[PDB]
């Protein structure tokens, strides 16, 4: 019946796909993103396009056009985005989806109603003539999303910019089977052949859902939280870190989300604090995502006054994970300019 | 050693998923966790 395991898959493998994009970048580097932040906004701009550029930027989601009609993709987004703010009662996770129009926009009255009903989406009326004004009022939406966690996503806006399309999600959910603190004991994480760093590592002597696959030739752990999400951490074999990259695929994880069997181990993991701060452009380039951010832009779902471009997407998350549990969150902005 | 240690002490990739919908919430890489 439902609809969001009818794009699920499509979604899951545009991360991998996405992600092999940015580990292809810096090998030196911590990634991190948000699959859904991202992936969402392109679709309800999507909503916006029309022939090529509408094509590219759907294709290039991992979504098969013959095989899944486009009405069906939205439904499914619908459903997605309806599915993740509901309340669970022991994990915090929201999304939301704005749109922050100038004044003197007209828009294309269905476009508007298409992101209301399907992305939920809010619209607000700003003067993009007060650049500094109109900077602060997008962080602070944000801000207030993301609780305090995503500050700055926007830290250049451009003088003639004609729409901003913003997203967020926020999570904060906490472990079923907790690190009890007193165990956390600073130890050595070896980040590169010559490099090594003294990290807090979390330790438990327990009975995880942990096993290790020959394929993947990785070790595997998985771990709930408390409620509607889970966790799951990969440790390649050592010179198999490039393996691990590319044997990932959608169907695998879920193999191991049917897996609920427990092994005793030792296990030690850090504690973390990272973000990752990206600008997009070159990495949807390279997965063929370019006409939008061409003067081939076609925008004419979004207004007829004048032909618009997309000129920026740029992506920020932040990851804290301790002893208690994860809190994360990320937000994915795009702003459009005329030609 | 038994049980056997599983030590995180070396670059590693992780996922948080939704549990209904399994959708990838967040895809992450730690190469160096001073590194903010
Ligand atoms: C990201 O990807 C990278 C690969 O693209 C990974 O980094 C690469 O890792 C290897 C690890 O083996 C490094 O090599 C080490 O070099 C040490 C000696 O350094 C001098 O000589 C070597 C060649 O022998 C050279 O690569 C160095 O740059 C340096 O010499 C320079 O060489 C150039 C070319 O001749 C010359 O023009 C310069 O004048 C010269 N000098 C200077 C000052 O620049 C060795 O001692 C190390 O040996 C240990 O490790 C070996 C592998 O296990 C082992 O067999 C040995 O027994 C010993 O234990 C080692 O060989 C590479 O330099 C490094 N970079 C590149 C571009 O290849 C990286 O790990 C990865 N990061 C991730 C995944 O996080
Ligand atoms: C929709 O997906 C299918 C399956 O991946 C694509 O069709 C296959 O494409 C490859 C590469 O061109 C061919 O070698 C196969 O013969 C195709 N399969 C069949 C049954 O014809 C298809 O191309 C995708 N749709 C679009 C429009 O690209
Ligand atoms: C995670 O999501 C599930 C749905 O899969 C939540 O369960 C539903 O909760 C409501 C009450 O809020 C019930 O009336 C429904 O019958 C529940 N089940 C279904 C299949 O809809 C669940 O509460 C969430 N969180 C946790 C901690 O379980």
């Amino acid at each position: 019946h439902p609809t969001f395991n009818k794009i699920t898959p499509n979604l899951a493998e545009f991360a991998f796909s996405l992600y092999r994009q940015l580990a292809h970048q810096s090998n030196s580097t911590n990634i991190f993103f948000s699959p859904v932040s991202i992936a969402t906004a392109f679709a309800m701009l999507s909503l916006g396009t029309k022939a090529d550029t509408h094509d590219e930027i759907l294709e290039g989601l991992n979504f098969n056009l013959t095989e899944i009609p486009e009405a069906q993709i939205h439904e499914g987004f619908q459903e997605l985005l309806r599915t993740l703010n509901q309340p669970d009662s022991q994990l915090q996770l929201t999304t939301g989806n704005g749109l922050f129009l100038s004044e003197g926009l007209k828009l294309v009255d269905k476009f508007l109603e298409d992101v209301k009903k399907l992305y939920h989406s809010e619209a607000f009326t700003v003067n993009f003539g007060d650049t500094e004004e109109a900077k602060k009022q997008i962080n602070d939406y944000v801000e207030k999303g993301t609780q305090g966690k995503i500050v700055d996503l926007v830290k250049e806006l451009d003088r003639d910019t004609v729409f901003a399309l913003v997203n967020y999600i926020f999570f904060k959910g906490k472990w079923e089977r907790p690190f009890e603190v007193k165990d956390t004991e600073e130890e050595d994480f070896h980040v590169d052949q010559v490099t090594t760093v003294k990290v807090p590592m979390m330790k438990r002597l327990g009975m995880f859902n942990i096993q290790h696959c020959k394929k993947l030739s990785s070790w595997v752990l998985l771990m709930k939280y408390l409620g509607n999400a889970t966790a799951i951490f990969f440790l390649p074999d050592e010179g198999k870190l490039q393996h691990l990259e590319n044997e990932l695929t959608h169907d695998i994880i879920t193999k191991f989300l049917e897996n609920e069997d427990r092994r005793s181990a030792s296990l030690h993991l850090p504690k973390l604090s990272i973000t990752g701060t990206y600008d997009l452009k070159s990495v949807l380039g390279q997965l063929g995502i370019t006409k939008v951010f061409s003067n081939g832009a076609d925008l004419s779902g979004v207004t007829e006054e004048a032909p618009l471009k997309l000129s920026k997407a740029v992506h920020k998350a932040v990851l804290t994970i301790d002893e208690k549990g994860t809190e994360a969150a990320g937000a994915m902005f795009l702003e459009a300019i005329p030609m | 050693s038994i049980p056997p240690e599983v030590k995180f002490n070396k670059p590693f990739v992780f996922l948080m998923i939704e549990q209904n919908t399994k959708s990838p919430l967040f895809m992450g890489k730690v190469v160096n966790p001073t590194q903010k």
